[PDB]
């Protein structure tokens, strides 16, 4: 679900990253900064959110599909 | 621009000198290297008798054009001597006294 | 091992000067900070 | 430098020197080869993102 | 470090002209031999010799001095004035 | 900001490296025409001085590749159309770089000896004061990248908390959208273009030894620093200092 | 003698030698001399412009002459910015749209007001 | 290796190859003044150090901005943009 | 036709031959291997 | 014991004490005397960092004031963020190991308590200029690192090219 503009100042998201899932790069974000940014930690968290950003380019790339199938 | 004089002897033994140093300086490889010096020995072998004012004048000169067109940007020099990279470096102080300048102070 | 030069004290006329004088004022600064701390204005003052 | 022109010995360097040398060689050959397998799929350019 | 000795610059020169292939004779290479007329070298095998010696004791040779050294003995003489040799 | 860290350790292990191997030499010359073969004199620089290219080089699985390969690849995944001109500039400096690595090492250690007989045999390697920070900068050159990529190329990270224009950021492009061709052309490049240069070195040096005059006209204005410190000195430094003359 | 600007100087000397000037650096450096760093000997005459041809003065390189050097340099920036630019032309395009952003393009949050959203905003 | 050099050039970074004969005391004198200036400015300017955020709190900072815009409101002031 | 080709003989001799001038160019890579194998053995 | 203390003031101690006292010390303990302090520092940056990544709240040091007219207020002001601590990293690993490195490369030279002391100079004003909290102390490390790299460069005096 997108976040609460609440919730995502509270939790102080980069504006950049303010997306349809920040929801999934809260619990990523805390799991990194309980573990020190260890690359062999956090697996699961990381994966969640690079799925979102599949789903979330997959879209982009069918909208400029039909972008271009219009000229 | 005698064919053989002393003066001739020192000119054409100091271009043989120079080319044999372009021609390290060219080539990388030693065997290669080795190839160029023996051609180079050849070359100058074959015009070593040359004898009328007019040939040899032209042949000194066509020579040094084609030194000049194969001079290295960067010669090889070792690094204790004037292009060398020791050069200069921590010279040892001319031993020497003081001279005073004044009466009253060091 | 390398060679060993002659013997030189630690402590020249200069290192006595510049270090006392520097000293010096800081210990005062601080002895009028707390004279300010105390007595409600600075020795100096 | 006992001979001149001729055959050149066979080096020595110390022992520890040729330690190190196996030590640093064995360690980067071995963490490149892991580091292929863990990420073979990313670093070779697989599961393409776009739709089929 | 590394120091080199009057004899050791003889021993290496010696070893030069003796792998060195237009001269005469090896065994007849002395100390005080021309290498013009005793070793009887071309005008320019003494330049190659000289460009030889600098590339082995790695020093550069001017083209003024490089043409006085007539015997061995100059050149070792000259090679062991050379602090950087 | 993850390049210039990574950087910094592998360039600093490439210059302590080249002052062991100056140092080895009687003549102390820095020359790489006059260094000859010194792999069997000189294996501990060697092995320092390979790694520090291959991290250079962004070989596999090290720091450098990190590094190198994405920021290559972020120019491709810019969202200016125009960039795409940069990718292409910037791979060519790659393999361009795996060029020089690959003479300098050759011409160090794989090339047939190019000094005199006394150096060979005064050959050797340098005190332990000189060794230690070698071996530190090569476990650095070697772990870092990896150990540290989830800190500065995160997908979410926050560590660094730089506010990037939402339009301007693009890091999820240049990952989703870049292609296998363009994801793996620099590294097969990198590999080739190191085989090549040695095999060339070793078997035709005549393609690299040539003598044609325009070949050595280009080759002499790309030694001099291509030709622009001599623009500088005359034209800048020399037309100022005759002003001021004036 | 040689340079315009120690030609222009040769009405402005009276009873001083007019020297042809020679850059030291390129004075051979295996010679003898009285200072061999600046390779020059005791009385030497000095050029009325000497302090631009002594040691100390900014180096000079013979490999090319300087037009030709000016002609390299000028070559390889414009052929380098011109292939650049032609480049640009001969341009793939990319395959995803622009991301965009809720809220209009979180102009809220770049603060951004209601009377200007089109200073501060995203591509919504 | 090493070369003669004057001995009455007096340099404060002591000149060629300078390793005084008693070098070991003047070490231990030298290293007891380092931990001494150390130590003390490490405490000394302790009280001058803070945490970036905390400082101050949500309370403060909301109250401020309200201020902020009740003097742009009192003042004709319109935002950046807003025209 | 080389009259110093006694002067370059030792610089393609024993230290400087092909196979030994290329030899020790990947130091450790056979501990690499072993380990490798072994670590592919204990994975699983 | 203050993290951002000792990491600007160390490299400090480093760079002057030689500089007063290289005449009594010897080039010896001036060598390992910069080293170890070097080391220390180093350290210090490590255990920073590993915290900051643990808690990303950086450390202010605010000091006396340089100039406070009209409108413009500079402040000595430091601190220690993200940025800074990958800077520090990559300078107080470089600087140790070329500390360490200069003991063997440097061995036989006459001058080395003047170039342990220009080093650790250099590390000094790079450390004020990474972590100064406004632009003008940035400029501050800015120039001197400038100061430093003309003595360095020029470290033997006596080449006309080093010059
Ligand atoms: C904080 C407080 C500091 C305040 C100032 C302190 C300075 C003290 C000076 C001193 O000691 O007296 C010496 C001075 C004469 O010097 P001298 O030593 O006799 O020289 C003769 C020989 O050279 C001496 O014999 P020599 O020939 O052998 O000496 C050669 C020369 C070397 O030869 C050279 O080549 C010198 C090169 C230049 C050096 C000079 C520049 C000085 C640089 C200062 C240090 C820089 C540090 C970097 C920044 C750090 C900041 C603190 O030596 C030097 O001069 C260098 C001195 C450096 C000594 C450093 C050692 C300090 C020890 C520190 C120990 C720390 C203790 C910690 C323990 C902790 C325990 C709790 O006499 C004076 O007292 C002068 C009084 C003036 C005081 C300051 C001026 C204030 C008023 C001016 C006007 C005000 C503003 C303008 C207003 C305009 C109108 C409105
Ligand atoms: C884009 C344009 C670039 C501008 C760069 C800034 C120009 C000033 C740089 C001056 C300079 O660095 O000259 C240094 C010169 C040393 O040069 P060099 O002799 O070649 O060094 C040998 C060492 N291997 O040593 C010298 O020659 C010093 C003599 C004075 C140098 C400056 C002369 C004034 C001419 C105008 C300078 C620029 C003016 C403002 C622009
Ligand atoms: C902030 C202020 C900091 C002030 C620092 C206090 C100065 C105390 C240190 C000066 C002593 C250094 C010295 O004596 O250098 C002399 C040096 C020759 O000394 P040496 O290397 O032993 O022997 C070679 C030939 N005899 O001769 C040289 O090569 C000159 C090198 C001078 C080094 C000076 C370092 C200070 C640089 C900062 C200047 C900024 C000015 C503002
Ligand atoms: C070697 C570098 C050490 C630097 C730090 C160590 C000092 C320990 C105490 C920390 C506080 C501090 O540094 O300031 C020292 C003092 C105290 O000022 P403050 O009000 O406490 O600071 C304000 C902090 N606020 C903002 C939290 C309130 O300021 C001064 O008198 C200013 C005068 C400048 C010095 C006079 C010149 C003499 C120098 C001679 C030049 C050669």
């Amino acid at each position: 679900p997108l976040l609460s503009q609440e919730d995502m100042k509270k939790h102080k998201i980069l504006l950049a990253y303010r997306d349809r899932c920040a929801a999934l790069l809260v619990p990523l974000n805390e799991c990194r900064k309980k573990n020190y940014y260890m690359p062999w930690a956090c697996g699961h968290e990381r994966h969640e959110y690079e799925m979102c950003e599949v789903a979330d380019f997959q879209r982009r790339v069918k909208a400029m599909d039909k972008l271009k199938a219009e000229k | 621009p005698v064919p053989f004089s002393a003066a001739n002897k020192k000119l054409v033994t100091s271009m043989y000198r120079q080319s044999l140093k372009l021609a390290r300086n060219w080539i990388s490889n030693r065997q290669l290297f080795r190839q160029k010096a023996v051609e180079i020995r050849h070359k100058f072998d074959q015009n070593a008798q040359i004898s009328n004012p007019r040939l040899l004048a032209r042949t000194l000169d066509e020579t040094r054009a084609h030194l000049y067109e194969f001079r290295h940007p960067d010669p090889i020099v070792p690094p204790s001597f004037p292009g060398g990279t020791k050069y200069e470096r921590n010279v040892p102080p001319r031993m020497e006294k003081i001279m005073q300048h004044n009466l009253y102070e060091p | 091992g390398p060679e060993l030069t002659p013997a030189v004290p630690f402590f020249q006329p200069y290192v006595l000067k510049w270090a006392g004088v520097s000293l010096g004022l800081v210990a005062f600064y601080q002895f009028n900070s707390s004279y300010e701390a105390k007595n409600g204005h600075t020795w100096v003052e | 430098n006992y001979k001149w022109n001729g055959p050149l010995p066979r080096p020595h360097v110390s022992a520890g020197h040729r330690i190190a040398t196996k030590f640093l060689g064995a360690t980067m050959f071995f963490w490149m080869f892991l580091r292929i397998k863990e990420e073979y799929p990313a670093m070779l350019g697989l599961h393409n993102f776009y739709p089929p | 470090a590394h120091v080199l000795t009057k004899d050791m610059i003889q021993e290496r020169i010696v070893a030069l002209l003796e792998s060195f292939d237009k001269v005469n004779d090896a065994k007849n290479i002395t100390a005080t031999a021309n290498l013009t007329s005793d070793l009887g070298l071309d005008s320019l095998d003494v330049v190659e010799v000289v460009m030889a010696i600098e590339e082995e004791f790695g020093l550069e040779i001017p083209d003024h001095d490089a043409d006085e050294i007539k015997t061995v003995q100059q050149a070792i003489d000259y090679v062991s004035a050379q602090p950087a040799a | 900001l993850f390049h210039l860290l990574g950087h910094a350790f592998f360039k600093a292990l490439l210059f302590m490296s080249a002052g062991s191997i100056i140092h080895s030499i009687l003549n102390e010359s820095q020359d790489i025409r006059t260094y000859g073969g010194l792999l069997s004199y000189l294996p501990y620089t060697y092995i320092c001085i390979t790694i520090a290219s291959l991290s250079l080089m962004a070989m596999p699985g090290l720091t450098g590749y990190y590094t190198k390969d994405i920021i290559i690849e972020s120019t491709y995944g810019s969202y200016s159309i125009s960039n795409y001109v940069v990718y292409w500039i910037a791979y060519l400096s790659a393999v361009l770089t795996c060029v020089y690595s690959m003479k300098i090492l050759y011409l160090t250690f794989y090339s047939n000896p190019n000094n005199n007989t006394i150096t060979y045999y005064n050959a050797h390697e340098s005190n332990i004061y000189i060794t230690l920070p070698m071996f530190i900068l090569a476990i650095f050159a070697m772990f870092a990248g990896w150990i540290l990529k989830d800190i500065y190329l995160g997908v979410g990270t926050d560590f660094v908390g730089t506010h990037i224009l939402p339009n301007n950021f693009s890091y999820f492009d240049t990952e989703f959208s870049i292609t296998q061709f363009y994801k793996l052309l620099p590294l097969i490049s990198a590999i080739l273009v190191s085989i090549l240069i040695v095999v060339l070195n070793e078997f035709f040096a005549i393609v690299f030894n040539l003598n044609n005059k325009y070949i050595n006209t280009v080759y002499s204005i790309f030694n001099q620093k291509l030709v622009s410190d001599q623009i500088l000195n005359h034209f800048i430094i020399f037309k100022g200092l005759v002003t001021s003359g004036n | 003698i040689r340079a315009s600007f120690d030609k222009a100087e040769e009405p402005m000397l009276g009873d001083y030698p007019d020297i042809d000037p020679f850059p030291a650096q390129l004075k051979n450096p295996y010679k003898k001399y009285d200072d061999q760093q600046d390779r020059r000997n005791l009385e030497e005459p000095l050029s009325v412009n000497d302090d631009l041809y002594d040691m100390w003065s900014p180096d000079r390189f013979t490999h090319f002459k300087n037009q030709d050097a000016l002609k390299y340099f000028i070559g390889f920036l414009t052929i380098f910015f011109g292939a650049s630019y032609v480049a640009t032309y001969f341009v793939p395009e990319k395959a995803a749209i622009p991301r965009e952003f809720p809220y209009e393009g979180l102009w809220k949050e770049s603060g951004g007001t209601e009377k200007s959203k089109a200073f501060f905003g995203q591509r919504s | 290796g090493r070369y003669p050099f004057p001995k009455d050039v007096i340099s404060m970074t002591g000149g060629w190859w300078a390793n005084p004969s008693n070098w070991k005391l003047n070490g231990l004198f030298a290293t007891g003044i380092a931990v001494g200036l150390a130590l003390w400015v490490s405490t000394a300017t302790l009280p001058y150090t803070r945490r970036r955020e905390g400082i101050t709190s949500e309370s403060d900072i909301s109250k401020w901005n309200a201020a902020a815009g009740v003097w742009r409101e009192r003042h004709g002031k319109i935002s950046t943009g807003e025209a | 036709k080389d009259p110093w080709a006694r002067r370059e003989a030792w610089r393609y001799q024993t230290n400087f031959t092909r196979a030994n001038r290329f030899k020790g160019a990947a130091p450790g890579f056979g501990i690499a291997v072993v380990a490798f194998g072994a670590y592919l053995a204990a994975e699983k | 014991y203050n993290a951002i203390s000792l990491i600007i003031i160390l490299p400090c101690i480093s760079w002057l004490f030689p500089l007063f006292f290289g005449r009594q010390l010897g080039y010896v303990f001036v060598t390992r005397m910069t080293s170890t302090l070097i080391i220390i520092t180093t350290l210090i940056t490590y255990y920073y960092f590993y915290q900051l990544l643990g808690n990303n709240n950086p450390i202010n040091l605010e000091l006396f004031n340089y100039l406070n007219i009209d409108y413009l207020d500079i402040n000595y002001n430091f601190e220690i963020d993200a940025l800074t601590i990958t800077m520090l990293l990559a300078i107080t690993t470089i600087s140790s190991m070329v500390h360490i490195y200069s003991i063997g490369y440097m061995e036989t030279d006459p001058h080395q308590v003047r170039f342990f002391s220009l080093l650790s100079m250099f590390t000094f004003w790079m450390i004020i200029l990474v972590t100064g909290s406004n632009y003008f102390v940035l400029f501050v490390g800015w120039e001197f690192i400038g100061v430093t790299s003309y003595l360095l460069i020029s470290f033997w005096v006596t080449r006309l090219q080093a010059m």
